[PDB]
């Protein structure tokens, strides 16, 4: 099969700059090659076909170039709403063979996390289980710690932890830390404590709640 | 409106076969290639195969041709792709795609992709809790828990969709069987809790809409 | 409102046989005979049977003996018709029908009429393309190609724009039916609005709507 | 069975006017008589039962008489919309057995072709077919022919003609001529041209284009 | 729901006056200050009065000491502000606004704004005109003569906002001018229509135009 | 933000105008960066100053560039003597100008 080389698993960029993407064909393919962008959580959309047209509705800032086997995508005035993940595909021989995928990252300055802590609900202790969820939302970098403790004490067991890509608005970070006990548990402790810890700042951003 | 209509998900044990299903509407169903693509939880792009509803013309990747089979419906206008002797490398989201060139513009058409999920597992459907915040800014951040359910995937939405801005839905965990999510949203101060701040929650795999509101 | 509710088409393989429904609602069921009537192309009426649906007491035509079988289902308000050992003769339109008297008025109520086609070809959807010119008045067409089996509903706006407006009769080339429909409107109407075709095939479950676009 | 004949297969008159149809049965069926609408495209609609009573909704105009053998439907101020196909039956005996039919003619004046052609559609192209087709719309009488040109020879296959029935609204007729090309056939050529000739001249209607 | 209503233009003579009104409804009238600012087109913000109409109590710039005059009707919730000899100077919008604080947020609340024009010039309602031509398309829509200020422009009214661009009037002799664009998919037109909405309250005139090939 | 080359449009005046004996040439220069930029209007190759009008957006909300609209208008009389009418766009993103043009024909 004809490997499609996406030779940067990642690009980077600025907002309203200009990104590249290569592919390269194992064998020519002439310029019977296809790219693709994929918003997280959503269906493909094709972008070029004949490796320079670009199906309808796609706006020109997406240009497509390149013949035999080197390839180039290049997004021109990039905004947030670009982030996706780029395939270059090859229709030229069979099996139709796509790339390994170039995902697209934005630079920006740094941004300090906004923490926000919530108790279980008194819903969920109906059921006897408890969670306490955090959630630091919009910072930048990517890079971020998080510490639960219950009474001064650290507590790791039973800390989900999940990180959205960057948003499609500001290219910022976001961060939802849940931590789950039993409804017995939760109540033979008072204070509850989530510490995010951030290249923005020498000192944790802390949020706490008393059970009372 | 050319529509390519896709299940949501299905959950099959290991060894079954599922059918999975793309209805076509809104154009002439034997005038195009109906395309079907894999997509594994977190890896990339692979082409299955295509089929010409017009005489069933088919080609395949010869990597899917003992897993996959192509067949249409002409009379309900719908592509069917069965998959069979499923195992776990079988669990991913499965598009139906068709590229329409009218003579002036070219256009792609792609379902939402069928989440197959392929465990020996039964449904459950999600917990919704409320996240408010405790007692007593110029914005508040109110959250919602979708907790403990199986198969992917859940639809998260906030007041039917009319909350978009300031949304944030994370990623699902998978922790002993059942996958948990949550999702923020953060509204002016004036909004909540002055007006009502619903989380819709939908998981197809078991039948479930709950709508959640953010009580103070 | 009292209505008899029939598929509009059945394709079935020569030799095969197909049941065609016809779902009443609005009046009780069981209060009034329900007629069954065969009508082939370009052709006159046919009398099949009766059939009252409180007791399934029916009346044959002989000529639809061992054809034709009613019955009704009462918990769904349905009466179907089974044919067996379907034929080229067999293809035709077949309706149900009803006649009630409430003792001031006569009332006929009928079916939108089941186009059965017997034949070993396949499904096929039409093409639907459309027909914009290269005066007081404009012309518009939609030309409606290469499908099987009959029938296609085509109308002009969705109804909206009926005056003015030609469909004609299908025609039958090599195994797939065409036809094609014109509508005449203002020449303040096209381009300046919306002119759309909608085509339906509800034996492929097609709905295709193809906008008269200038060039 | 009990035979119901309808001599005539087609009745004329004029809008305003007034029509009759016979319809004699092979035996004494009383007055278990009835007769049916049917326009095109639509489900038989009952106008008469029991040789003489109307259905509701069914005008004045319409009147049934006769009993024993000789039924006859009368229809007075005949207007467009009353163009349709109509049948007697007798429901006196077993198996219920219809008239052959009798469709409804307008006569009125003469009138020529309004005649408009169309190139291929942009999206016929892609499938590889090219139609060309030309409407010939709203003339009378229904007796009319249609040639196809290209380049100035004549073309007398792949041509798909279609008449409507008389026009609902002015009695007239209508016409659709379709000429099948394949998309190589149709761009080894230029002019396209639609021949219409009608009673009401000597000299055709010609429509073309060149492509 | 919390609004103030004013007029969007007034075309009034040199040295006669203008009555800039403001409907409040949504809140007890008489409970919290009416604000008014003006602003001359390109220029900053000044402070023109207050009022309290739960006795008119007044505080004037003294700038505007002798030209403005504060008065509300508490039977219809409207205050007004008239100016007097008027001068070129003297075009420009004027804004109502109020502010509440409820014990838990403050909230501001603004008019549209009453585009006030100072000229001997007579209303002209706008001439609009088509524009009419890849994978997008760039449509026009052209906003010819009209006079005063201003003109509302929308796309398929209002649901076509994204890649429009609305440009500024130009002046010239008495007539103002303006186009928008919007770029929209191949696919989008000309299959569908698109429609420039355009709306002139000073000469009552609402004129929906369809971008036809 | 970075350097963008505008994207240049050109529209004849439309029948509807030619109705009252008008016609306006308009040229839009849409999402462009910087906010400097030169139109030049050529009828019949010749370049034309007078009856032109220019507008500027301000930077726009989405992708922080600037639009431009340069309205060329002139009498019937005037634009029927005349074919080729064309729109140059110099910007610093290209030492070339970027010409867009139709003919009236
Ligand atoms: C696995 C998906 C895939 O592989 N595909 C795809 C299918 C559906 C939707 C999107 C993509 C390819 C299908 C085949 N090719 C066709 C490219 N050529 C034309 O469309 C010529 C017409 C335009 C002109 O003639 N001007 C590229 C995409
Ligand atoms: C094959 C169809 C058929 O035959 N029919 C039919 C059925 C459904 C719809 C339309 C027609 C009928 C024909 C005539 N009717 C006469 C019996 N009804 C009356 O005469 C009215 C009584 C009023 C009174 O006075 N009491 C029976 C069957
Ligand atoms: C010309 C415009 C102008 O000038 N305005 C304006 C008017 C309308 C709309 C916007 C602004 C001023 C109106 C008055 N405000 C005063 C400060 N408003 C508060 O402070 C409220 C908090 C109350 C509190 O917090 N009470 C409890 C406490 O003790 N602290 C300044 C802007």
């Amino acid at each position: 099969d004809i490997v499609m080389t996406q030779s940067q698993k990642f690009m980077s960029t600025s907002v309203g700059d200009r990104v590249s993407v290569t592919c390269k064909a194992s064998q020519n393919v002439g310029t019977n090659v296809a790219w693709y962008q994929q918003k997280p959580g959503q269906s493909p959309k094709a972008l070029i076909y004949s490796a320079s047209y670009r199906y309808s509705g796609v706006p020109d800032r997406f240009t497509g170039s390149g013949s035999g086997t080197d390839f180039t995508l290049t997004i021109s005035n990039v905004q947030s709403e670009d982030l996706a993940e780029y395939f270059c595909q090859q229709y030229n021989n069979y099996p139709l063979t796509f790339g390994a995928g170039t995902k697209l990252e934005l630079k920006r300055a740094d941004a300090a996390p906004t923490v926000s802590i919530f108790p279980p609900s008194s819903e969920q202790l109906t059921s006897g289980g408890a969670s306490v969820v955090c959630f630091l939302n919009n910072f930048y970098p990517k890079d971020i710690n998080v510490k639960w403790k219950i009474d001064g004490s650290e507590r790791q067991n039973g800390v989900l932890n999940s990180w959205t890509d960057q948003d499609s608005k500001d290219s910022t970070y976001s961060m939802s830390s849940t931590l789950t006990l039993t409804k017995d548990e939760y109540e033979r402790h008072n204070s509850y404590t989530c510490e995010a810890t951030h290249k923005t700042s020498t000192s944790p951003i802390v949020k706490s709640f008393n059970r009372n | 409106q050319v529509q390519l209509q896709q299940p949501g998900a299905e959950l099959v044990k290991p060894g079954a076969s599922v059918k999975v299903s793309c209805k076509a509407s809104g154009y002439t169903f034997t005038n195009y290639w109906m395309y079907w693509v894999k997509q594994r939880p977190g890896q990339g792009l692979e082409w299955i195969g295509r089929i010409h509803p017009s005489d069933s013309d088919t080609n395949y990747n010869q990597k899917f041709k003992g897993k996959a089979t192509l067949t249409v419906d002409k009379s309900s206008s719908t592509a069917y792709m069965q998959l069979s002797s499923l195992t776990s490398e079988d669990s991913a989201v499965y598009y139906c795609a068709i590229e329409i060139y009218d003579g002036y513009n070219t256009m792609d058409y792609w379902g939402q992709g069928t989440s197959v999920t392929v465990s020996s597992a039964k449904t459950t459907p999600p917990s919704v809790y409320p996240l408010a915040p405790g007692s007593a800014n110029s914005m508040v951040t109110l959250g919602c828990l979708v907790k403990g359910y199986f198969p992917e995937p859940v639809t998260v939405t906030w007041n039917s969709g009319s909350l978009s801005s300031g949304v944030h839905t994370f990623p699902a965990v998978l922790q002993s069987d059942l996958y948990t999510l949550s999702s923020s949203v953060t509204v002016p101060s004036s909004t909540w809790p002055s007006q009502t701040v619903t989380c819709n929650v939908a998981h197809p795999a078991s039948s479930t809409k709950v709508d959640k509101k953010i009580v103070p």
